[PDB]
């Protein structure tokens, strides 16, 4: 029998083309693997995990290293508001002379492509200033992702593999990882802003030849073991200092002026630096909780036993759930994706409204690719957290061990559960679509008083709250008499204030009906795709159609034609059937994100306001108007530096329409016309001295979910990537 | 007035977008005999453009920069200003219709599931029987909370039917 | 003499039957000992098309 | 004739009857009350 | 009833031939034949496509997988009231006969058969897929 | 190859064995059912997966279930 | 095959009849290459007589694509 | 001292995107279909 994969005896004896797709595609289920017991796998996962922080650290040693090699970071420092920053340099033997000169720009010595993910501003942000600094970082950290290789590689060694118990410390390892991992490196970046950012933001040099013979502060630590913490707060920069240079700088490290840097429009460094102090002592005083071998703590188990309501409304509580985290790996990885999921869309919901990095607000096409990039990467996580929740059910779940908990009782209402979340989609859909078509038909009849256009006053309450003066609420910071306006107004709010009255940035732009529409359809958005997901996961372990679906596992095709049908009923297809959801809600954010900045940027929000209460507007003045620049990156009478971006538009459609492919034709279709193929081989002359070592056959039923999902995906991507920075950068870079 | 709103009687931009509304049909009315039927019709339409935008204006309604109708949803704020019309009434208007639709209908399949053959009376309609429950469910909320006060409104959850758990 | 009386009603137990916590007709109940001697038919079809199922005497009770 | 109006109390035809009549009140009230957006 | 012996020389019903038989797999793994006894000539269809006379008296066809010929089986026996039986054949010259597997059908109730791959359970009593983890492979709850 | 199992709660209407399209299944002797005869599943290697058995068994929930696993040249039903 | 037959003619008797009395056609014979033809006219009812266009002869209704007004005066 | 010689992309592109795809090509292909002892 075939070698390959060594991992599992029955693929390797099966004689057809099936075994290298599911070879491939099985590689990292190690709990599937023959012979795999419970401490390999650990101990595979944790060499695993080793392997991707090495590509981690390489992959950003890449981009250090092209930039300083091709890059015009040096230039850029200079002037960055008037320079497009350059990503690398291009070979393409393909190239004619004029595509040749028309990719040269940026005073570059040829072809070059413009970056788009913002790394200019971050690193010229951190104190970086010549190409010398990041040559010395992509060293650095090329030798850090070689360390962590080389760990991977040495705790798989006989005497360097942990046991099985070492990864079931859980006490342990939250200490370390709070306190350590995230209070110490946070204490840490907190040294760096306080020594060399912040200095190299005042025109001062400080670098590894200097920095021990530099004083971060005129009073050197006096305040700080005297308890006169406030010392460090004195002068700071006033708001004509000019970021890079002495002139206008002061002296504090630590503020909270909270607004933004008047010609950076972005956050003041010392407040970052105060924000990084403040969480360090945090999280390095929240990891001193859990027990260890020093006989003080908490040990979790024990909490979650006491926390069983005397009532019995949570039935025995959280009793048992220790074990059941404990011991699951997908529970924790369900856990983990949903936590760092939604902190991936609050990184993109804050960065674009309180944008951290010199020089970051002027530049549309970085701002409006990153909320962009985060948003769908927050999308395809929330999407994973529910699909190892629905494979936490049936592979780790043990009904006898969480009897009566409330994991348990969360099945015995499933139903309860799924038909609300039914109702609510239904009822945003419902209405949501059929207020849009109301204001369409209005729109066409040439009426557009006729249209229901309701203010989304909650909101609008919440940004008067903040201190937004425009709605005429007067409430908390909106007035000058509230405690919370007056105890506040000496630290940070006179800075917040001013920027949030600002109509000219981000931080809570104005919203009106064409919002409240927008957001109501993000609502069905997000509630549809929980639907989905959460269906998959309750109905998992089985259903009325399927009572035994536990049985077969995560994945399997389907159980037959019989009792009605039964295609896509495991819960592997609810997950793909909520990954085309989950694109669609992103979707909708992401082209309310970008049309209501692309008014703001040229100044004329009016046409959002007018245009966005009916779904017309969007396709005229959204779609199709800004496509106009796009598809003209190559014309019968020339090209232009764009048509990269209009290429790859196109090359987006075909993508996404290759998965309809997939989608729509099953797999009976194509296994007979492949027997015409294998016929017509075997029997042509000259050909048939030639033969196959794998029988040639379909795709299976749940492979060619998976492919079309992946071209439908891809295209998605491509084609909105393209027309995101092709649409941004031509209007105004 | 709320939230930076105006009354549309009080508005610029309300005003200028009625005198290009009427502008337009106008327009289209030089271009026919003075009476004669396509005159006619325009003029109605005219005559109705001008009873809408009064109408909204003595509504006393909020128009925005945009110078269209906004309604306010809050009911403390619909209340406060006399707003009680846009959303907050429409809203008990809608839960009484839609309440006795559903409650008729509810009422109707509990009558024939008494029957020998309870399907053969959905696809064919028992019309003696479905005029006289349509009538009787204008008091639909009275005997609606009845039915919850006396729990008779739902079913005992041992005579559902669920799934393996 | 064993097993509910014929064409009363009883309520079915078993979670994996179509018709767990519904009511249905005895038709007979087998008396040579078989491991599922109680018959009973239903007036709803299951997602197969059948009314009708076996079930052991102490997956069925009567009803209430 | 018994039969005949079984016929009529088909699914079908009393959905046609009951919406035909649903749909002709709501079009004869927008016709003598034109424009309705608040309920004044 | 004993296990009957092939005959290669039986003669084969009337047929032109199609693209839709054997192939380079009949010659390296493994084919199939079925034999039967015809009544009168008379035509029937070809699971390969095509109609084909069946000669009076034994017949013989070879098709390239088992469903085929148990397919024209299911035709013959329920059609033309015939009791076909198939072997299946190996490129080393090895025979192997089966359908009847003792002789007769396996619709019928035979005495001596040994039940295989029963379980005295419902599918409802099944354990849990965690209770059967980390068995060196992916098992079912119902193997076990 | 897949597996194929038969549960208690068979009734022994042969209707599985009639339905398999490459005798995989056979009825056997029983004396725990009215019918005395249970089905059986002796072939299993010859299984393509098709389930028509299981699109046959009057009894519910199932009792012939058929749980795809390991390819081969017969379960993926190949003529070449 | 009858009960077919049968709905064309109501069909074909619908675009005859509405040529008839919800067109323009008298006019559009005397001045083909400037009147648009047009056979359909919808009702004055939440403002959708906006569909009905100026198609030229004094008339205002939906212009057609269907060729009904060639075909009349070619025969 | 870090600076890459300019002719760098004219070896590295052909090299990464024509050579080593083919060595990987066939490394892959002989792998796959290797039989067991
Ligand atoms: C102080 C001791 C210490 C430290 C520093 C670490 C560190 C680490 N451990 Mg842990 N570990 C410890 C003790 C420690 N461990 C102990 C005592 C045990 C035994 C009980 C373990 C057992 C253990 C296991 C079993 C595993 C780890 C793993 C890891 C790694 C997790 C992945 C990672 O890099 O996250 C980095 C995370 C952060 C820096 C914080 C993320 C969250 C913040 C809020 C995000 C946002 C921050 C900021 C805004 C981002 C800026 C971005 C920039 C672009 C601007 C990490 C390197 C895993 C690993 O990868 O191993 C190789 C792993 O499998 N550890
Ligand atoms: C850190 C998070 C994490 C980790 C450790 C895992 C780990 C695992 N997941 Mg999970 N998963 C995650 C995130 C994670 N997942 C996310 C974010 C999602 C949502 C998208 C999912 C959704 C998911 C599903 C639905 C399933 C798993 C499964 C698995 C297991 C097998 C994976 C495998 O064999 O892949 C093999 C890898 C492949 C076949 C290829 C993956 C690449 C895809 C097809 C996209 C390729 C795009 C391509 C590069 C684009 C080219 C563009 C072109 C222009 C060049 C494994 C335990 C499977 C399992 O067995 O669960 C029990 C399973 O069913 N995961
Ligand atoms: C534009 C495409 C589209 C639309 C409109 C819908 C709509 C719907 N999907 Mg679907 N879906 C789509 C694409 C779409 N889907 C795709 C591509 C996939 C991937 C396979 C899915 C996968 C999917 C899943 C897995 C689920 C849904 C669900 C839903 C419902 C969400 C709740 C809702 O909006 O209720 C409001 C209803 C609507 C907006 C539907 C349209 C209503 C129209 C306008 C009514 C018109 C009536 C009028 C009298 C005219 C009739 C004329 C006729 C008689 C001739 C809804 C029925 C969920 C569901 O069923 O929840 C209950 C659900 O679970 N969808
Ligand atoms: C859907 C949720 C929701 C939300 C976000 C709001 C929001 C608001 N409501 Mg409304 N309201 C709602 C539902 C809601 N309401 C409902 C269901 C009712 C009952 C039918 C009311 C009845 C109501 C009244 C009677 C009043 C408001 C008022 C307000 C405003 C300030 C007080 C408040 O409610 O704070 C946030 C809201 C909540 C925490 C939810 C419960 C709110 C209760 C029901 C009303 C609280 C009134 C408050 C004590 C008034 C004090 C005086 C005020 C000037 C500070 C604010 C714009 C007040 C107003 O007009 O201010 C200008 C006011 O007088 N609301
Ligand atoms: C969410 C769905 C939705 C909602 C809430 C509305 C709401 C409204 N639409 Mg709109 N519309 C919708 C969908 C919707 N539409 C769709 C999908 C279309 C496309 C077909 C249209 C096309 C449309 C048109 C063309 C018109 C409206 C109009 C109206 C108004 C009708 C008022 C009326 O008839 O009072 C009548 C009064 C009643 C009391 C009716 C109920 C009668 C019962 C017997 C009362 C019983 C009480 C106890 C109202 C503001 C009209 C308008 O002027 O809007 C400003 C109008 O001309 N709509
Ligand atoms: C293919 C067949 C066909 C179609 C699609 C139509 C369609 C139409 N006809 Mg026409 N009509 C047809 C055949 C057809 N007709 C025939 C054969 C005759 C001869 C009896 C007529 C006689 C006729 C008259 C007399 C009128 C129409 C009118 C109408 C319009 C409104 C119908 C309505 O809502 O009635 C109401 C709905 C119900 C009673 C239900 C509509 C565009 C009306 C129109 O265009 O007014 C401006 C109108 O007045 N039709
Ligand atoms: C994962 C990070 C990464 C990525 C995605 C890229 C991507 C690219 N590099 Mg770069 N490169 C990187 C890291 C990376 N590089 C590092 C760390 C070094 C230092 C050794 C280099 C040195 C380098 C050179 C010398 C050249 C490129 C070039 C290229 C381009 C063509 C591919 C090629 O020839 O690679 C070649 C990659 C290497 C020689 C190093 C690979 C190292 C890993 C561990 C294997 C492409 C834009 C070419 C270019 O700019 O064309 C216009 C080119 O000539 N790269
Ligand atoms: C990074 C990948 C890559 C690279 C470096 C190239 C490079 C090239 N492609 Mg492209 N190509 C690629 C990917 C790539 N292609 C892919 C993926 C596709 C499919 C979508 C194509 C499809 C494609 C087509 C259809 C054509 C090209 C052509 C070309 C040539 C254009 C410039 C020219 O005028 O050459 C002129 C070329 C020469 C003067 C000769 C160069 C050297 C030859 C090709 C090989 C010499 C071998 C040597 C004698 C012995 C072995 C040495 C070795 C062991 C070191 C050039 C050789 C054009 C061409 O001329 O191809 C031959 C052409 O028609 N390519
Ligand atoms: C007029 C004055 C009316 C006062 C009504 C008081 C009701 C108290 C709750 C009983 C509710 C009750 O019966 O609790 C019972 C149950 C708690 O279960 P336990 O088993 O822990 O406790 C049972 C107790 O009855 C005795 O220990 O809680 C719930 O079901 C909902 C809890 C809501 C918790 C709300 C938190 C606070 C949110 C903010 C609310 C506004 C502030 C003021 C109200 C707290
Ligand atoms: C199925 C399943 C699963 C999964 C799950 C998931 C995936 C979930 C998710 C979830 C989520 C995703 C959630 C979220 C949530 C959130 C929240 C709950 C929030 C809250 C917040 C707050 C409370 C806030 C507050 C505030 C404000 C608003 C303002 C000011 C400040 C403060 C803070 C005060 C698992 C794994 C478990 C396993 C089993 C099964
Ligand atoms: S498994 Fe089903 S079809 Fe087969 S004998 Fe038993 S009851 Fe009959
Ligand atoms: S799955 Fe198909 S081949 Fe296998 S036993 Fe059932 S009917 Fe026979």
């Amino acid at each position: 029998t075939k070698l390959f994969p060594k991992f599992s005896q029955g693929l390797a004896q099966d004689p057809t083309t099936r075994r290298i797709w599911y070879g491939l595609a099985m590689a990292h289920d190690f709990e599937s693997h023959d012979g795999m017991t419970e401490e390999n796998l650990y101990q595979k996962i944790f060499a695993s995990h080793f392997g991707q922080l090495s590509i981690i650290f390489l992959w950003t040693s890449g981009n250090l290293f092209h930039v300083a090699w091709q890059g015009n970071f040096e230039q850029w420092v200079t002037d960055p508001v008037h320079i497009r920053p350059i990503a690398h340099a291009i070979w393409d033997p393909h190239f004619g002379q004029p595509a040749v000169e028309a990719f040269t720009r940026g005073g570059a010595s040829g072809p070059v492509n413009i970056s788009t993910s913002g790394v200019y501003q971050w690193w010229y942000t951190i104190g970086m200033r010549t190409n010398q600094d990041l040559y010395v970082g992509s060293v650095f950290l090329a030798l850090v992702s070689a360390i962590f290789l080389f760990a991977g590689w040495l705790h798989l060694q006989p005497n360097f593999q942990p046991s099985l118990s070492w990864f079931k410390d859980a006490e342990s390892r939250l200490n370390h990882h709070l306190s350590g991992l995230f209070g110490v490196s946070s204490l840490a970046w907190t040294g760096h802003l306080v020594h060399v950012a912040i200095p190299e933001s005042r025109g001062q040099h400080v670098g590894w030849d200097n920095f021990l013979s530099v004083l971060p502060h005129p009073q050197g630590l006096t305040p700080f073991f005297t308890g006169n913490w406030a010392a460090y707060a004195q002068s700071p920069d006033t708001a004509s200092h000019v970021f890079g240079t002495a002139q206008g700088s002061g002296q504090a490290i630590l503020t909270f002026l909270g607004g933004f840097h008047p010609q950076t429009q972005s956050l003041w460094l010392t407040d970052m630096a105060h924000h990084h102090l403040a969480i360090a002592v945090i999280f390095i005083v929240a990891g001193h909780m859990y027990r260890t071998n020093f006989g003080i703590g908490h040990r979790m188990q024990a909490i979650l036993e006491a926390h069983t309501p005397p009532s019995g409304s949570l039935g025995a509580g959280h009793k048992g759930l220790f074990d059941t985290v404990n011991n699951s790996l997908h529970f924790q990885l369900g856990l983990a994706l949903a936590s760092v999921g939604t902190i991936t869309s609050l990184v993109a919901q804050h960065m674009y409204s309180l944008p951290p990095y010199a020089f970051q607000a002027i530049d549309f096409t970085t701002q409006a690719a990153l909320y962009t990039h985060h948003q769908y990467i927050a999308g395809f996580i929330m999407c994973g957290a529910f699909a190892h929740g629905a494979i936490f059910f049936i592979r780790d779940y043990d009904p006898e061990q969480n009897k009566g908990n409330v994991l348990a009782r969360m099945l015995d209402h499933k139903e309860a559960l799924i038909s609300h979340l039914s109702w609510v989609s239904l009822f945003l859909g419902f209405h949501t679509l059929g207020l849009y078509v109301h204001n369409d038909v209005m729109q066409a009849f040439g009426t557009p008083e006729k249209q229901i256009l309701i203010e989304p006053v909650f909101a609008q309450w919440i940004q008067a709250a903040h201190g937004k003066a425009l709605y005429g609420f007067d409430f908390l910071l909106s007035s000058k008499t509230s405690a919370a306006f007056a105890n506040g107004q000496s630290l940070w709010l006179p800075g917040w204030l001013d920027a949030i009255n600002n109509n000219q940035n981000s931080l809570f732009l104005t919203i009106g009906p064409g919002d409240f529409l927008v957001h109501h359809a993000i609502a069905l958005g997000l509630h549809t795709t929980t639907l989905i997901l959460v269906k998959g996961a309750l109905d998992a372990r089985g259903s009325k159609l399927m009572p035994d679906k536990k049985d077969f596992g995560y994945s399997f095709p389907c159980d037959g034609p019989g009792r009605g049908g039964t295609c896509d009923i495991s819960a592997y297809d609810a997950f793909y059937l909520a990954v085309f959801w989950m694109l669609n809600t992103i979707g909708w954010v992401t082209f309310y994100w970008h049309w209501k900045h692309l008014t703001l940027w040229q100044g004329n929000v009016a046409q959002f306001d007018e245009s966005s209460t009916y779904l017309m507007g969007w396709l005229r003045d959204y779609l199709w108007l800004n496509s106009s620049q796009l598809i003209n990156g190559y014309n019968p009478f020339g090209m232009n530096s764009l048509s990269v971006w209009a290429w790859t538009f196109l090359f987006g459609h075909l993508i996404y329409a290759t998965g309809f492919m997939f989608l729509i034709s099953w797999r009976g279709y194509w296994q007979e016309l492949i027997e015409t193929l294998v016929w017509a081989h075997e029997k042509t002359p000259l050909a048939n001295l030639v033969y196959w070592k794998d029988k040639p056959v379909a795709l299976s039923i749940v492979q060619a979910r998976l492919v079309g999902l992946a071209h439908f995906s891809v295209g998605y991507i491509f084609t909105y990537a393209a027309f995101l920075i092709a649409s941004t950068s031509g209007r105004f870079g | 007035d709320i939230a930076g709103l105006t009354p549309c009687s009080e508005s610029k931009a309300y005003a200028k977008l009625e005198k290009k509304e009427l502008k337009t049909l106008e327009k289209r009315l030089k271009q026919y005999e003075a009476d004669s039927a396509p005159a006619v019709a325009l003029k109605a339409t005219m005559e109705r453009t001008k009873a809408r935008f009064a109408n909204y204006a003595k509504a006393g309604l909020l128009c925005g920069n945009d110078g269209l109708p906004h309604l306010i949803a809050d009911p403390g704020l619909a209340l406060k200003y006399g707003h009680a019309g846009e959303v907050f009434i429409p809203t008990f208007g809608f839960l009484y219709v839609a309440g006795y639709i559903g409650y008729v209908g509810r009422q109707y399949l509990i009558a024939v599931k008494g029957e020998a053959k309870p399907t053969d009376k959905e696809i064919i309609i028992d019309v003696p029987l479905a005029t006289k429950l349509a009538w009787q469910g204008a008091g639909w909320p009275l005997a609606a909370v009845q039915e919850l006060q006396r729990g008779t409104l739902l079913e005992k959850e041992e005579n559902i039917t669920v799934s393996p758990r | 003499e064993v097993g509910p009386k014929r064409g009363s009603l009883v309520k079915i137990l078993r979670p994996e039957s179509y018709w767990f916590n519904q009511v249905g007709k005895v038709v007979s109940v087998d008396q040579s000992g078989v491991r599922y001697p109680v018959v009973v038919r239903f007036e709803n079809q299951n997602y197969a098309g059948v009314t009708t199922n076996n079930y052991a005497l102490d997956e069925v009770v009567a009803a209430k | 004739m018994k039969d005949f109006t079984t016929y009529l109390s088909t699914a079908p035809v009393i959905a046609t009857i009951w919406f035909t009549f649903t749909a002709g009140l709501l079009i004869e009230i927008n016709r003598y009350f034109p424009d309705p957006l608040v309920f004044s | 009833w004993t296990v009957p012996t092939l005959n290669p020389d039986t003669p084969s019903p009337i047929f032109g031939g199609s693209t839709g038989g054997l192939l380079r797999k009949a010659q390296t793994e493994e084919f199939y034949v079925i034999t039967w006894e015809a009544k009168k000539e008379q035509i029937f269809e070809m699971p390969t496509g095509g109609a084909a006379i069946m000669r009076q008296g034994p017949n013989l066809l070879k098709f390239g997988k088992k469903e085929q010929c148990l397919a024209l089986t299911t035709q013959l026996r329920n059609k033309f009231k015939l009791t076909p039986c198939f072997y299946r054949v190996f490129p080393d010259g090895k025979v192997q006969y089966l359908h009847p597997a003792d002789g007769v059908y396996p619709e019928k109730v035979n005495a001596g058969r040994v039940g295989a791959n029963q379980n005295m359970r419902r599918i409802g009593q099944n354990v849990n897929p965690i209770k059967v983890k980390f068995s060196g492979r992916m098992m079912s709850p119902a193997e076990i | 190859a897949h597996i194929v199992k038969i549960y208690d709660t068979c009734i022994g209407c042969t209707q599985c064995v009639r339905a398999c399209p490459l005798d995989v299944l056979e009825m056997v002797p029983w004396d725990g059912c009215k019918a005395s005869q249970m089905a059986s599943a002796p072939r299993t290697e010859d299984c393509v997966g098709c389930k028509r058995c299981e699109t046959a068994c009057p009894t519910d929930f199932l009792s012939v279930r058929v749980y795809l696993g390991s390819e081969s040249t017969r379960s993926m039903g190949l003529s070449y | 095959h009858f009960g077919q037959l049968g709905i064309i003619f109501i069909w074909l008797s619908g675009m005859y009849f509405h040529g008839a009395r919800f067109s323009n056609y008298e006019a559009w014979l005397s001045d083909p290459t400037h009147i648009k033809p047009s056979a359909q006219v919808v009702w004055p009812i939440v403002g959708q007589e906006i569909l009905n266009g100026d198609v030229g002869g004094g008339f205002q209704g939906i212009q057609i694509t269907s060729g009904f007004f060639q075909l009349w005066r070619a025969s | 001292p870090f600076v890459p010689p300019s002719w760098a992309p004219s070896v590295f592109v052909p090299l990464t995107g024509l050579v080593l795809p083919a060595i990987a090509m066939a490394t892959l292909f002989v792998y796959i279909e290797k039989e067991a002892p």
